[PDB]
């Protein structure tokens, strides 16, 4: 009496849908033999073996470390220095960045043109970068030609000279460089955050320095700065790839001389005038901008503080989300799940910055001006739930992720040498892989709760926002959202 | 736990590796159904595992345009055996990173983690590539994402010019679009992608490649899973020819008052691609010799700021924004050209300067020997430093085995680079300037000469 | 997860009982 | 926006009334069982007006209350009309609300997303019962005195606090003038709380719309409220007025006990003490138990079950039209509830003890059974499919 | 179930005959009575189905509501041409519930939540 199941349009489509759902039903065990979605803690002792890190201090007090591996055809050499933008006087602020830009153009024995043609002819190149507490000059070169690179490095570090017309053209290009740092606003937000969370202390200042100061930066400042802060004990010479420790130490003992021997260590410059975290906010309102950016941050741990490992585990378990990621709404952490399901942001990225004697720990989201309060609510809810009721699968997953990230980042010779230099400046020694793992898997739910109570629970905050932020909750809202009255 | 400058007491340490480690040899294994399994061993604790397929953007009939972009977007999602939740949550459980990529000739899937996780990585990758199911709601979400991106995909003029060049200068399969257009997007759904995958992901066109896995592990793991793909003979490759052409699209009137830049390029071809090996590396070292430079960079003085083009254009002409040179060496064919952005009035003058530079490079007697040696050394150093990452090594193994059938070692390539002389570069350039000219302009165009004026300067 | 919740429930019960013995002050009980 | 005004009915001044009375969308197949909410609203308004005008001639004292009621009926112009409207409108109000409740039970209106409406309705029912019982006292007859005694001394069955709360409630040692004046003040106060609860009830319903005799999604075919359901409400109101006035004018004492025309005398007891006709089911359930604690704590399951119906979460079909077994259970429950009503007005001996103890068992088996159909029928599509 | 089935139990065939009669007289399928405001998973199950099936559902619902308002029933021929119990929604609903459970087990937040009234 009724039509057959094929006579009408909707019946056929319904049958097709049920056919697909049928062909989704039964799985195959042989494709489900080795993997599980439940995190577990596993030991990696039999793969963590790696070559040695020969460190040889010298009678002048200049440490030298190498990670020798004699199968490669390239090597990298550099000079990490324990000086940076923290150690200026607010009347010569950007002197470090200026000195970095200028050290590449003197060297009376070989003029600038000679420098770049020489480095280009062999096929290698060298870089340089600075920060608030470190400065780097490293040369990536071919294995056959390490001694030439070492000679270049020694000469540019020691016998540099500075000229007035050189000064003028460099100050013009640096004024330009300042003029194009304002178009990305992530570094603008972070400069404002660092200059309000650390007001009236050396960490407040910016790396570039005021344009009121870049104009009056003549050679006297450069010479005094290089003779004061570039001393023998505050330098480390590193090298990875295909090198030999004994040759390198030979010509290091031969070429590296004439260094100023000053009795001034970084620790005894940081001991007086330390970093003090206050807690404030800066709200920049423009309203002609389509998107709003803001960051909220507590205080943190030091380099040698034992709790920095737990802080990094926490940052891993408060992960990052982005609108073009493959996770979506299935991304493990609860904060990323809330942001992804409710579509209340463009991107968020928890951060963790360490220093000697202080640190920071925050979130930094970006979103439309009509979802700001929901975003802030979710952010603070998860930030406090860490201190209240941290689970166990979360902690195992976060420990796994931290292990994988830390090891997978080490790849090549530049990362290896950068690791060696940075760690020899911060910890005074290079942490092996085994000790780092044994420290990482020693953080449990109880330790997460304890450290969160120490750092997160009912402490002050620092906020920095920019754009159309007329719907962002005030400071008292954020301050009061650091505890729960139900417990 | 003491402070981090005090060693932890009870840690267990492993056995340190020697200072010299003997390098491994690539081992290639082929199965009766035609699939190839490669591997290698590395000193690092991390293993990168990939998968490559011969399918690509040129295997697209008029009905399935823009399918490969979604195949990139529908990479690791609901399969026949586990859901999208399971896939994401396992990958995060072990800590690995997973990606995918598409180009005009071949597809790629990648998955890397720590070395103790090899069987899990292999199983997940083979499952996510071999047995997918394309449910409609996920496809709709991805199509919405693609349309939203296309609504703002004009911020990258370089890829826009590259696609315009590959459209105008070519007429065969290599003229197909890679970044898709709205009509195909309205035409795509689950069934189209399903049929595309079913047709083009056959056994003889697949190859694994491991960069940190001893051969026995990966072989004993991949035999049970990858031995069931049925046997089918590889269909022949489509045909592309190089013709002249011209393309033109003045920028939007919503960009004119701001002083919109001008963007234009040139092109030529070489009859044989990677199969003309000694020709290919001559073309590469010629590319390094011409080099290029945007003049807006601040990097290390060794990034190629003594190339011919930089020295003889930028240190003299302040109107230019960014000169450059590129290449695209496909299978059996290649492409060489020059692309520049500059002020919008200086266009025909820029054409003049580029023409003079190419002509000077073409003839024999104008190129110094020290410049040739500099370019050779820079090329050798660049490739040696590029082979240092594990991911690059895995990609090299996979692509080389796809294109040839065996990994030709680094020594062969270096020896080939040593085979460059002024006669060889002169001859290759003469072969290069004996082909139709291609142009593609974008920006302030009503001031630009036509194809007639700029074709008149060159030969046939 | 259970222990913290149940301890908080017990302490809230203690608070409720203390409030009740504040509103009413019976020495006969 | 509409940069110049169009209508007075869409201005801010009349936006609320317009949106919630005139333009509100309702299903187009609502039947006559959906008028009793408005009809009960009108009943409440009638009660309030009539009471505010009776309370101008009534004196709350033990010496004067009876004589002041009789003064109203015999010496004030039309006062007999006021008293008869009040004393019969209480009964009409209870009748209408009972029909409302059984409508809600039939088409399963308590389920999601309308359980806040059901809970507020139960609270309203409690307030109604308290108000009527407190207000049956002020005439100070025989049944007023003895009903107050029995019901309010039923609160000493509770453990240790019992006698204390009974004595605090009575304001003394027995039901006397203090209780009378207290109850008068409570009676004048409670109906305004009733008004507030009714308005909250209506807001809670309007935030999701009403159900319909089908129990399906109803967002594709809706019509406004005016003039399509205003006229249907009008028909209902006129029929109700005819019924109410038949009660007032030609039989104003059929719905009461004759003993309340005898002034209160604490020494002699009436031979058969009962409350009004709309408390007899509770009264029968209450005397059905041969234990004070059990009898008092058996009312609590009644209100707990009535307040916990909405939270069973497996049934998928709402209307009883497509549910034969639940429909039969509905009719059988109705019969049993009437049986409790009739039993609540009889002497306590054979054969009424068994017939007073079993109907409570049935009245609780109703609220126990219904989830079992929920489960057993959740899996019905898989068996009967074609 | 041993006794729910109409094949072996004579007190279930009668039940299905009654339900099928009452569904035919208004011309709508048994899956039409599930409400998206009730369960909040029927909303997803219906959201994922193809457009034509949902459109047929809306049209059938409107037809039945018009019939109820007019106080009449479909003619006998359009009653013979009716198929209740021809499901279009069970499998999708079961699948959505399976994903919900599997997500609940491994931690994870809900994807959509009922609102407080
Ligand atoms: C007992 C039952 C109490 C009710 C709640 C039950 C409960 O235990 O909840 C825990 C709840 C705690 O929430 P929480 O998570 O701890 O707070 C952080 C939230 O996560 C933060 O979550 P949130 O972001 O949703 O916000 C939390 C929320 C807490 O509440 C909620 O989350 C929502 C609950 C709904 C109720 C809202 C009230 O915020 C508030 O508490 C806001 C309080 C605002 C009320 C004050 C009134 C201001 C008006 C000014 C006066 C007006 C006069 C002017 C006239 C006009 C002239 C123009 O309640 C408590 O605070 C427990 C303390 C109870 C002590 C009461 C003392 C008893 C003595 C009597
Ligand atoms: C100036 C603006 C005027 C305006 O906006 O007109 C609106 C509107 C007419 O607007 P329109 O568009 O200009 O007129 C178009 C039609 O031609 C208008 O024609 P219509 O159909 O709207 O008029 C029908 C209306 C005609 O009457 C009138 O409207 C004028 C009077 O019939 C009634 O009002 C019946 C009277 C209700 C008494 C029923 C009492 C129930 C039982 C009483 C107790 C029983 C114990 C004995 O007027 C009305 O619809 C009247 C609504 C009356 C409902 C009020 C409810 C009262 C219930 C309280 C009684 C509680 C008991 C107290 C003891
Ligand atoms: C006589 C003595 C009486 C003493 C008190 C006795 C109480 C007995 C009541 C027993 C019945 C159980 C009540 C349980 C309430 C909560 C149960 C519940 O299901 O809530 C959850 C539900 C939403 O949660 P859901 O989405 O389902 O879960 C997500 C899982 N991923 O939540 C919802 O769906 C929201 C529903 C809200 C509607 C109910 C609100 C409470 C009832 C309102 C009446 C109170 C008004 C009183 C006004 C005057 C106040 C004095
Ligand atoms: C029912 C509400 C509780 C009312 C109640 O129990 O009252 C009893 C008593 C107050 O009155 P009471 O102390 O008995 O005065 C006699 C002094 N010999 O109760 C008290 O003493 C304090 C009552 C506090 C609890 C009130 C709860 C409402
Ligand atoms: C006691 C004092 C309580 C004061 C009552 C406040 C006024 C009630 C609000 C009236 C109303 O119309 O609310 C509608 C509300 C739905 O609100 P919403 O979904 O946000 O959309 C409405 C757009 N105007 O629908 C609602 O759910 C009304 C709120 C339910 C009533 C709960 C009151 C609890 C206080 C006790
Ligand atoms: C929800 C339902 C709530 C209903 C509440 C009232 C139910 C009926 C109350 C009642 O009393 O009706 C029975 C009525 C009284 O009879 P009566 O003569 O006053 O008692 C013997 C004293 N000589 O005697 C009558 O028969 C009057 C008819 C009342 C309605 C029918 C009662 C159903 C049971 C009667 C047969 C058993
Ligand atoms: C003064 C007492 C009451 C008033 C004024 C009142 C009024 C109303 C009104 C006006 C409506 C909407 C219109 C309608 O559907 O007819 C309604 C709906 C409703 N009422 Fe009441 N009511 C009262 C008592 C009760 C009680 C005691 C209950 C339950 C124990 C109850 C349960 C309900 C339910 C379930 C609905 C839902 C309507 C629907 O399903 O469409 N009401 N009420
Ligand atoms: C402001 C609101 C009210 C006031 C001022 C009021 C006033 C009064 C007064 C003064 C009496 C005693 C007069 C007499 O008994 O003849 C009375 C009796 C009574 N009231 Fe009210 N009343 C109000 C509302 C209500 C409501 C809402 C109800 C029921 C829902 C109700 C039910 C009764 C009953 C049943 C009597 C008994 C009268 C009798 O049986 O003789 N009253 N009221
Ligand atoms: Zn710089």
């Amino acid at each position: 009496s009724p039509p057959p199941p094929n006579a009408m349009v909707y019946d056929r489509l319904a049958e097709a849908v049920k056919a697909k759902l049928r062909q989704l039903e039964n799985p195959d065990p042989r494709f489900l033999k080795y993997g599980s979605p439940r995190p577990t803690l596993t030991d990696h002792t039999r793969i963590l073996a790696a070559p040695e890190t020969r460190v040889t201090t010298l009678p002048n007090g200049l440490r030298v470390a190498t990670e020798s591996s004699l199968a490669a055809r390239t090597a990298t050499v550099g000079v990490w220095i324990d000086a940076g933008s923290r150690f200026e006087t607010e009347e010569s602020n950007g002197t470090a960045h200026f000195l970095e830009h200028m050290i590449f153009k003197g060297t009376e024995k070989r003029n600038a043109r000679e420098l770049e043609e020489e480095i280009e002819n062999m096929g290698g190149h060298l870089n340089a970068y600075t920060s608030r507490e470190q400065t780097t000059y490293y040369a990536k070169v071919a294995d056959k030609d390490v001694p030439k690179a070492l000679d270049i490095l020694a000469d540019i570090l020691q016998n540099s000279r500075f000229d007035e017309n050189r000064i003028s053209r460099e100050r013009d290009v640096i004024l330009r460089e300042m003029e194009e740092v304002e178009g990305q606003t992530e570094e603008v937000i972070f400069d404002h955050l660092h200059a309000t969370a650390f007001q009236y202390t050396p960490l407040g200042r910016t790396i570039l320095g005021p344009a009121q100061n870049i104009k009056t930066i003549t050679k006297d400042h450069l010479q005094n700065y290089i003779q004061t802060h570039y001393t023998a004990p505050r330098m480390v010479i590193a090298a990875s790839g295909a090198v030999k420790h004994e040759d390198i130490v030979e010509q290091v003992k031969k070429l590296f001389t004439k260094l100023s021997t000053d009795p001034t260590t970084a620790s005894q410059l940081v001991a007086k005038e330390p970093a003090i975290f206050t807690g404030s906010e800066v709200r920049m309102l423009d309203d002609e901008i389509p998107l709003a950016q803001f960051a909220v941050a507590f205080e943190g741990a030091s380099w040698k503080d034992p709790d920095s490992i737990a802080l990094m585990v926490m940052q891993a378990m408060l992960g990052s989300w982005n609108k073009t990621a493959g996770g979506g709404k299935h991304m493990g952490s609860e904060l990323a799940q809330r942001v992804g399901i409710n579509e209340v942001a463009e991107s968020m990225m928890a951060f963790n910055t360490n220093y000697k004697d202080t640190g920071l720990f925050g979130v930094y989201a970006v979103a439309k001006p009509d979802c700001l309060d929901d975003l802030s609510y979710a952010i603070m809810y998860e930030t406090t739930k860490l201190a209240y009721r941290v689970s166990d699968d979360d902690v195992t997953r976060a420990r796994n992720q931290l292990k994988s990230s830390l090891l997978l980042y080490i790849d090549g010779t530049s990362p290896v040498a950068e690791d060696i230099g940075r760690q020899l400046l911060t910890y005074g020694r290079r942490i092996p892989f085994a000790e780092l793992f044994a420290r990482i898997d020693a953080v449990d739910a109880s330790t997460i709760k304890r450290v969160a109570n120490r750092f997160i629970y009912d402490k002050d905050i620092a906020i920095a926002a920019m754009g159309p932020i007329q719907r962002l909750p005030d400071y008292n809202w954020f301050r009061r959202r650091t505890y729960w009255n139900r417990y | 736990a003491p402070p981090l400058d005090f060693p932890l007491p009870g840690v267990t340490l492993p056995s340190p590796l020697p200072d010299h480690v003997a390098p491994g040899k690539t081992i290639v294994t082929t199965l009766p159904n035609g699939i190839k399994l490669a591997s290698e061993t590395s000193a690092g604790p991390a293993a990168s595992i990939g998968l490559y397929v011969d399918c690509g953007s040129i295997y697209e009939t008029p009905l399935t345009f823009g399918a490969t972009h979604l195949l990139e977007r529908m990479a690791f999602k609901s399969t026949r055996n586990r859901t999208h939740f399971r896939v994401v949550r396992e990958v995060e459980a072990i800590g690995g990173n997973v990606q995918a990529s598409a180009s005009r000739e071949q597809m790629g899937y990648t998955f890397d983690a720590l070395k103790t996780h090899v069987p899990e990585m292999v199983e997940l990758l083979v499952d996510c590539v071999r047995n997918p199911v394309f449910l409609d709601w996920e496809v709709n979400e991805q199509l919405l994402k693609v349309k939203a991106e296309v609504g703002e995909a004009s911020k990258n003029p370089q890829d826009l010019l590259l696609e315009a060049i590959h459209s105008a200068g070519y007429s065969g399969a290599l003229a197909n679009p890679l970044l898709a257009s709205e009509s195909a997007l309205n035409g795509l759904n689950g069934s189209i992608l399903e049929e595309f995958v079913a047709e083009n992901y056959t056994a003889p066109r697949i190859v694994l490649a491991a960069s940190g896995v001893e051969h026995e592990e990966l072989l004993s793991i991949a035999e049970p899973l990858l031995s069931d793909l049925p046997n089918v003979p590889r269909p022949e490759e489509p045909k592309s020819v190089y013709t002249g052409g011209d393309y033109r699209c003045h920028t939007e009137s919503g960009h004119i008052l701001n002083g919109q830049r001008t963007h234009f390029a040139l092109a030529f071809e070489l009859p044989g691609g990677w199969h003309k090996l000694k020709d290919a590396m001559v073309l590469t070292v010629l590319q390094m010799l011409l080099g290029g430079g945007g003049s807006f960079s601040a990097g290390g003085p060794g990034k190629g700021m003594y190339s011919r083009l930089y020295l003889r254009v930028l240190n003299e002409y302040p109107q230019f924004h960014s000169i450059s040179a590129f290449n695209n060496i496909y299978n059996n064919t290649g492409i060489f050209g020059i692309q520049v952005t500059t002020g919008s009035d200086f266009v025909s003058k820029a054409i003049d300067i580029t023409v003079n530079e190419l002509l000077a490079v073409a003839t024999s007697g104008q190129v110094d020997q020290v410049q040739l040696d500099r370019a050779k050394q820079a090329t050798k150093s660049a490739i040696l430093m590029n082979l240092e990452s594990r991911m690059v090594v895995s990609e090299d193994i996979g692509r080389q085995v796809l294109t040839y059938g065996e990994r030709k070692p680094v020594e062969d390539f270096l020896k080939a680079v040593d085979e460059v002389t002024l006669k060889d570069i002169a001859s290759i350039s003469q072969k290069l300037i004996s082909s139709p000219l291609t142009m593609a302009s974008y920006g302030d165009v009503i001031y630009v000469p036509n194809y007639e004026s700029v074709s008149s300067k060159f030969r046939s | 997860i259970q222990p913290t919740d149940v301890k908080a429930a017990a302490m809230w019960g203690v608070a409720a009982a203390t409030g009740g013995l504040y509103l009413i002050q019976p020495w006969g009980w | 926006m509409r940069n110049q005004r169009f209508s007075l009915l869409k201005q801010p001044i009349s936006s609320t009334l317009n949106q919630h009375l005139i333009d509100y969308p309702t299903p187009s197949n609502l039947s006559y069982w959906w008028g009793f909410g408005s009809l009960a609203g009108i009943c409440l308004v009638i009660q309030i007006v009539t009471g505010v005008f009776l309370a101008m001639h009534y004196t709350p004292h033990v010496d004067l209350a009876f004589n002041s009621v009789e003064h109203v009926m015999r010496d004030v112009e039309g006062g007999w009309l006021l008293r008869y409207m009040h004393a019969n409108g209480a009964s009409m109000f209870l009748i209408v609300v009972h029909l409302h409740i059984f409508r809600g039970l039939y088409h399963a209106s308590y389920s999601s997303p309308r359980e806040f409406v059901r809970c507020l309705g139960v609270v309203i029912f409690l307030l109604m019962i308290v108000t009527a019982f407190t207000g049956y006292v002020p005439p100070w007859g025989q049944m007023s005195f003895w009903g107050a005694t029995v019901i309010t001394s039923l609160a000493s069955a509770i453990p240790v606090v019992g006698d204390t709360i009974v004595t605090w409630l009575w304001g003394g040692f027995s039901v006397d003038n203090a209780t009378l004046n207290r109850f008068f003040s409570l009676h004048h106060l409670l109906p305004f709380i009733l008004v507030g609860a009714s308005l909250l009830h209506l807001a809670a319903l309007h935030q999701y719309g009403s159900n319909n005799p089908l129990g399906v999604h109803s967002e594709m075919d809706q019509i406004s409220f005016y003039p399509y359901f205003y006229v249907k409400d009008l028909v209902g109101w006129v029929a109700f007025a005819i019924f109410f006035s038949i009660w007032i004018f030609y039989a104003p004492n059929v719905l009461g006990h004759p003993d309340n025309y005898i002034p209160a005398n604490p020494m002699p007891t009436p031979p058969h003490i009962v409350p009004e006709w709309y408390f007899l089911p509770i009264h029968a359930i209450l005397r059905s138990i041969p234990d004070k604690s059990g009898g008092v704590a058996a009312i609590a399951p009644v209100f707990i079950c009535l307040l916990a119906l909405p939270f069973f979460k497996s049934m998928y079909v709402r209307s009883s039209s497509f549910r034969p077994i639940h429909q039969g259970i509905f009719w059988l429950l109705l019969a049993d509830r009437l049986l409790l009503g009739w039993i609540g007005c009889q002497p306590v001996e054979a054969p009424f003890v068994t017939i007073g103890q079993i109907p409570p068992l049935v009245f609780f088996l109703f609220f126990a059974i219904t989830p079992i159909p929920g489960r057993v029928g959740r899996g019905i599509p898989n068996s009967y499919t074609d | 179930q041993s006794f729910i089935d109409p094949k072996k139990n004579w007190f279930a065939a009668q039940h299905m005959k009654a339900i099928s009669k009452r569904l035919r007289r208004f011309g709508l399928r048994y899956d039409d009575l599930y409400d998206p405001y009730y369960d909040l998973d029927v909303k997803e199950a219906l959201n994922r189905l193809p457009k034509e099936v949902v459109d047929a559902r809306h049209q059938r619902l409107k037809r039945a509501m018009d019939l109820s308002m007019k106080h009449e029933y479909l003619p006998e021929d359009l009653q013979a041409m009716q198929t209740p119990f021809r499901g279009y929604l069970q499998e999708m609903l079961a699948l959505v519930k399976r994903e919900k459970a599997e997500r609940e087990s491994l931690g994870g937040l809900p994807l959509y939540q009922r609102t407080i009234p």
